[PDB]
């Protein structure tokens, strides 16, 4: 039971996920989760980035997994679980344009 | 198409 309400919602995917954040939720910077319904079920990593050109916006970042444990949305870094990488994310973006929820749903 | 950026590292 990670985060489950930050940084990680579940099993969703990146339609839901863009309308998720840009229909109450967050500002930019907010850095979501769920599991990618691209292969057989990865994770993923929705991300809120609203521009003053166009309106609010959301990217994701398909996370992948070592079978050996290692949770990675990229090859160069990777982790034990979600909540462990979203705890090193917390502090660094990891590589990606911005790194998990930066404020907090509270 | 792409579908996920995925964070390059090439020169």
């Amino acid at each position: 039971s990670i985060q489950a309400e930050e940084w990680y919602f579940g099993k969703l995917g990146r339609k839901d996920a863009e309308r998720q954040l840009l229909s109450f939720g967050n500002p930019r910077g907010t850095f979501l989760i769920r599991e990618s319904e691209t292969t057989k079920g990865a994770y993923s990593l929705s991300i809120r980035d609203w521009d003053d050109m166009k309106g609010d916006h959301v990217k994701h970042y398909k996370i992948r997994k070592l079978d050996n444990g290692g949770y990675y949305i990229t090859t160069r870094a990777q982790f034990e679980t979600l909540q462990q990488l979203v705890q090193h994310y917390s502090e660094r973006a990891a590589g990606l344009s911005s790194r998990l929820v930066v404020p907090s749903h509270k | 198409e792409p579908q996920y950026e995925e964070i390059p590292i090439y020169l």
